[PDB]
């Protein structure tokens, strides 16, 4: 039960972030392989806070690494961090961004469009939107009015081409879902939903998770 | 199939062979099949359904979609391939124009300048950007880069089909004598020409594409169609790469220089504000049919300013450089210089001495260029 | 101005006759524009030994040119030049330009002690890549170029990096070419290849 994210850095390097759920919190293992571009060691500035959890030689010195832990019962969130070598210089993704990883939600798959159930039991969501550049998933439990849970999708991890997608360990305690596109908080009905709720006129309907 | 290769095998893009065949309609629309009685099979379409499905696919729409816009049936659609402002193309017109200009042919200065700018006359009108043009001088089919400057005609007798294979209009020049056994002057000219082709490829707007082996001078013996040879004529020669490591070094440095320059991989077509065209004297380009010299200067957000010049004429020329008060032009690239001085880097301990030996030309804003050669200079404060 | 002074000295030292120059011309003595300083005991009429040290580049060039004239057999001729040994060249070898618009004079001369000597004067305001005489089996070697910064205006074996300087123009020399600035001059020697 883990998910790997291999970020390509902007100084010809790689950063592997493995997120593993706990049997309740989460463990995020960051690993910098290679050498040269990180000559002198580096520190994991998580959101640039006074912390930073310096990476220590984990594998033969070739693989530097650090490990972070996050409390249980926390809703899906995003760990965003930078790396700073032992000279003050910063290290960013090849898109000039801070390495951001999801915690609580897996990457997902672009197909099938709609909501799918995988062999393990994880629920996959996929929606096509070319116009939108920001998509989020709302999960509503039994009455709800406002989302019981909101999961923003990272445009780089939770997107293949123009298909936003995200996987969830389970949807227990949730009965319906909707999509928010562009940034407008109005829930939307999944076009490929096979089961839907009752219409409510502004207009509102939610695809059932059953 | 394309979605499977993108989602399951994590492929980033596709190049479509004879993509124009994907524009030809099918017989289902013949008025006999539809309506029962009286457009026909094989007729090129304005909005082919397959290309429409690929361009606007949720997944495939955001991958690279390069097209070889022609086929063996006589259809040629360079600049016109139904694109939806998404598809790129193998710019064969760039290949032809660059091959013809760099070899010393009349009437290609304006076309060459258009090629250097991402072919706006082909892609700008339709709504596409300079990087939708895939610029290339050599590919798997046709002459290699080294054969492009060694042979005037194809040698395909080994293919078995009585030398009937491959392009007959190669637009190539043996740089004097033909074959690999030539005089020293011809060999030096060939080295110059290889570097000139690479410089033109690496300073143009668009995507530079080159075939494997062109970085060290791979030769197929004049055979421009080696589709049926499982021997070393089609292999990467790692032992021959070390012999010609000078050309490989020059190509690597040219690629790095393109990466560093902010004004070479442009997202839009060059504008007159950034790009200025010169001739043997600044501000006076020669666009006539007799011209064989093309020079320009480009403002650069990292390099300050870069001056590039191509002298495809058979005559040397002392070209004057733009006058920038308080500034000097510092040599970077000269394909005529012997290696490693064909490209100056800080890894040469005597770079400063090399620059000083030409400072007397660079101080009066001049540069002496050999025939068939290109130069790149950077504007440093002084 | 430095280029023109060197051009005058080269012209003086590569002509048949007896060269002559007034004292101080070897370092650039200046009288402040006074054409006829005949009634002055001032420093204006004195050799300035403190100034011939500062302008040691021009003095070195003059000494080297005098030594070069001494060495050459073809420049100390006891009789007028013969067309068998002296050949005239222009921007391209063998095609001198004697027109009223011409401002370029070049020649080559056989020298029983040195080989062949090629001298060129480009008195025009435009640079010029001049082609050198075609001599199979030999290549021209830079000796003098008045446009070059010192001490490369006159290459000599006392320079630790003469080979590097020649190599940096080898690509022009291999094609039998030499790029000249405006108002300049060059001397080359034909050496075995
Ligand atoms: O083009 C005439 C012009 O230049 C001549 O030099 C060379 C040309 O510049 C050069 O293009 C080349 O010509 C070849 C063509 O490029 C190519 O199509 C080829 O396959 O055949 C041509 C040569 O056979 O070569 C010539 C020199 O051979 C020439 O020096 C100039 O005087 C003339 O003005
Ligand atoms: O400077 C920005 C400008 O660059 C490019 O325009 C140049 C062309 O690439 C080039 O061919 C040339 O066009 C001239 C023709 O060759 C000549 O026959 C004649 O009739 O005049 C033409 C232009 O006056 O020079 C132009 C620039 O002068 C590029 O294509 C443009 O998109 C860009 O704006
Ligand atoms: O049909 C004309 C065109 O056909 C081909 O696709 C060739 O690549 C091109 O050089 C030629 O001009
Ligand atoms: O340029 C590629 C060449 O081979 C191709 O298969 C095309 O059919 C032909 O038109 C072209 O000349
Ligand atoms: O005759 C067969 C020919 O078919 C094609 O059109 C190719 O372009 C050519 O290289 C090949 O030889």
């Amino acid at each position: 039960a883990r998910s790997c994210y291999r970020f390509r850095t902007d100084d010809d390097g790689v950063v592997d972030v493995a997120v593993s759920g706990e049997d309740g919190g989460y463990a995020v293992s960051v690993e910098v392989p290679g050498t040269r571009g990180r000559e002198g060691g580096l520190v994991l500035r998580a959101s640039g806070s006074g912390e930073g959890v310096p990476l220590a030689p984990a594998a033969g010195g070739a693989s530097l690494a650090a490990e972070l832990s996050f409390d249980p019962t926390r809703a899906p969130f995003y760990l965003s961090f930078l790396l700073t070598d032992a000279s003050g210089a910063e290290i960013r993704t090849h898109r000039k961004t801070s390495f951001r990883v999801p915690v609580g939600v897996g990457p997902g798959s672009p197909a099938p469009l709609g909501m799918s159930i995988s062999g393990d039991g994880a629920v996959n969501f996929a929606v096509y939107s070319k116009n939108a550049n920001a998509v989020s998933l709302y999960l509503y439990a039994a009455a709800g009015d406002e989302p019981a849970l909101e999961i923003d999708l990272d445009p780089y991890i939770h997107r293949t081409g123009n298909v936003w997608h995200v996987s969830l360990a389970s949807v227990d305690g949730y009965v319906s879902y909707a999509f928010c596109c562009g940034g407008i908080r109005r829930p939307l009905l999944d076009p490929y939903a096979k089961v839907i709720g009752d219409f409510v006129s502004s207009m509102r309907c939610f695809a059932s998770l059953a | 199939c394309l979605r499977y290769w993108v989602t399951e095998m994590h492929v980033d893009g596709f190049r479509f062979d004879l993509a124009s065949i994907m524009t030809r309609g099918c017989s289902l629309w013949d008025p006999v099949n539809v309506y029962g009685s009286p457009t026909t099979t094989g007729t090129p379409l304005a909005t082919p359904p397959l290309i429409d499905m690929i361009s606007n696919d949720p997944i495939l729409g955001d991958v690279k979609l390069i097209a070889e816009a022609w086929d063996a049936g006589g259809l040629y659609q360079v600049g016109q391939f139904p694109h939806w402002k998404i598809w790129s193309e193998w710019n064969g017109k760039y290949r032809d124009i660059v091959r013809q200009f760099i070899k010393g042919t009349d009437g290609f200065a304006g076309g060459f300048a258009e090629c250097l700018c991402g072919s706006p006359h082909l892609y700008q009108a339709g709504g596409r950007k300079p990087w939708h043009s895939i610029n290339f001088v050599c590919a798997h089919d046709g002459f290699t880069l080294a054969d492009l400057v060694t042979y005037n005609k194809k040698y395909n007798s080994s293919n078995g089909e009585d030398n009937r294979d491959g392009e007959n209009h190669n637009l190539s020049w043996n740089c004097g004598e033909e074959g690999e056994f030539a005089g020293l002057s011809v060999k030096r000219l060939r080295k110059r020409q290889m570097r000139n082709f690479f410089v033109s490829l690496m300073v143009s707007q668009g995507v530079p594409m080159f075939y494997m082996g062109d970085e060290y001078g791979h030769t197929k013996g004049g055979n421009n169609n080696t589709y049926c040879h499982d021997h070393y004529v089609n292999y990467f020669r790692w032992d021959k790469k070390e012999e010609s490591s000078d050309l490989q070094r020059f190509c690597s440095l040219m690629t790095k220089f393109r990466k560093q320059c902010e004004s070479l991989g442009l997202a839009d077509f060059p504008t007159a504000q950034r790009l200025h065209w010169h001739g043997h004297q600044p501000g006076k380009p020669d666009w006539s049919e007799t011209s064989r010299f093309v020079a320009f200067s480009t403002k650069d957000e990292t390099k300050g300013e870069i001056y590039v010049a191509f002298n495809a004429s058979h005559l040397p020329a002392v070209v004057g450089l733009p006058e920038r008060p308080g500034y000097r032009w510092e040599p970077l690239v000269d394909t005529g210089k012997p290696a490693p001085y064909d490209f100056l880097t800080d890894d040469l301990p005597d770079r400063a001495h090399a620059v000083h030996l030409f400072s007397h030309f660079l101080n009066s804003n001049l540069y002496p260029m050999l025939s068939y050669s290109s130069i790149i200079l950077e504007l440093q404060p002084d």
